[PDB]
């Protein structure tokens, strides 16, 4: 079957340009059959529209191009039929830009229309690429205490990039009852996680728990002792 | 806008139907995602399949409402089903998708826990609720905070949910406030909405 593969930049600074290219093979980008274009989606959140376009070869005029309203003014999308390429340009990125980035051949009432071509749904996905934007340099975690039959106690992992962060409970000689959650991409530009572990309430004055957070990429290892609050 | 509900279910072999509210034309389509691939066409133009789809995926439409079911549902039919439509001229929007959840384990409602802002994080001039909620069945929840007794939208993050190691699911929230929007109120709330229940907690600056 034919294939839309997706290449750029997976990481751009805030207020910089986010670009990419499809690379369409099996198909050619030059039939009156499709338009070309992009969907987006942001981790997390449902998809979203940017835009397609379509520049078929014929002996009437076939060049449309059409944007998602709220990104016109930052969005420009091309076909270079010849290199059977697809190009998003997205400028002024903020953090919110950050999605899977998805290559999109459209159907619809396209071949044979009335007054305008309405290309309305997707046969064919890229694979999708990850764009995160962010202006963050490599940096380390600050962790916080999440503080306390059964009570929940854990670290709020904060301020932190890139990805990944991992978590363990006194060394690893707590793992029972322990959950660290995915993290999310604040506005900043930095992720924060959480993770919990569920322990007895009758161990909270006598147990001592402590969650170590490793951040590789930063070469940054943090242990918070967690304890029980004065009130 | 299309609006769809959050999550739907049901056991192996049986029939189900999600809807979509907002449709209009016949500029109809569903899409079904796994996660992390992406999203592939079950059915276009109201109840087209493509070639490749099972006739199990059919599609219906009556004046604003459109309906996709799944007759004999099968596990690996679990996934994330987006309505879509043309608009306007020319434009296409999505729906906010729903969770379609095959029925593998007893259902079961999320415990929920609110830990208000830590002393330290406020020493450092920060403040965040952390809402987090666990063993829950289907795997699908939906997130609201109040301040005092007031809907909040800013400052919220929420993670998609995933299995513990019990094969429950876990979903995590944050609001973000300045120490002082903490301090001024009286109370917040994360509410948790999960198939027919919603369970809420309550934290308070002046209380611990």
């Amino acid at each position: 079957q034919p294939q839309l593969q997706e290449s750029g930049p997976g990481l751009v600074e805030a207020s910089e340009t986010l670009s990419l290219t499809c690379t369409v093979s099996g198909d050619s980008t030059g039939r009156c059959n499709y338009f070309w274009g992009w969907v987006r989606q942001p981790p997390g959140k449902g998809l979203e529209w940017i835009g397609s376009l379509s520049h078929c070869r014929s002996y009437y005029n076939t060049d449309w191009t059409y944007h998602n309203p709220s990104l016109k003014s930052r969005l420009t999308i091309s076909l270079d039929t010849p290199k059977n390429q697809v190009f998003l340009r997205l400028t002024s990125v903020t953090a919110a830009d950050t999605a899977t980035y998805y290559c999109a051949r459209f159907g619809g009432e396209v071949l044979v229309y009335r007054d305008w071509p309405k290309p309305a749904w997707v046969d064919l996905w890229g694979r999708g690429t990850l764009v995160t934007v962010s202006s963050a340099s490599t940096k380390g975690p600050s962790v916080f205490p999440l503080a306390p039959g059964t009570a929940a106690l854990g670290c709020l992992v904060k301020d932190y990039f890139p990805e990944p962060v991992t978590v363990s409970w006194n060394s690893g000689a707590l793992t029972s009852g322990v959950h660290t959650f995915p993290a999310v991409l604040q506005s900043s530009g930095l992720y924060s996680l959480s993770s919990v572990v569920t322990v007895p309430s009758s161990s909270l004055g006598t147990q001592t728990y402590i969650c170590n957070v490793n951040h590789k990429p930063s070469n940054t290892k943090v242990d918070k002792r967690v304890e029980p609050k004065s009130c | 806008a299309l609006t769809q509900p959050p999550s739907a279910s049901g056991s192996p072999g049986q029939s189900i139907t999600i809807s979509c509210t907002g449709t209009s034309n016949n500029f109809v389509s569903w899409y079904q995602q796994y996660p992390g691939k992406a999203p592939k066409l079950v059915i276009y133009e109201v109840n087209k399949r493509p070639s490749g789809v099972p006739d199990r995926f059919s599609g219906s439409k009556s004046g604003s409402t459109a309906s996709l079911t799944v007759s004999g549902l099968q596990a690996d039919d679990e996934g994330v089903y987006y309505c879509s439509s043309l608009v306007g001229n020319w434009d296409v929007i999505f729906g906010g998708g729903t969770k379609l959840t095959v029925l593998g384990q007893p259902k079961a409602a999320p415990s929920v826990t609110l830990f208000p802002p830590s002393s330290e994080e406020l020493q450092a001039n920060k403040a965040t609720l952390v809402c987090l909620i666990s063993d829950f069945y289907p795997g699908a929840v939906t997130v609201a905070w109040k301040a005092d007794s007031s809907p909040v939208k800013a400052g919220v993050e929420t993670t998609t949910p995933s299995k513990q190691s019990n094969n429950k699911y876990a979903a995590s929230s944050y609001l973000s406030l300045t120490p002082e929007q903490w301090k001024s109120h009286r109370s917040y709330s994360c509410q948790v909405t999960h198939e027919g229940s919603t369970v809420e907690k309550t934290v308070a600056p002046t209380e611990c």
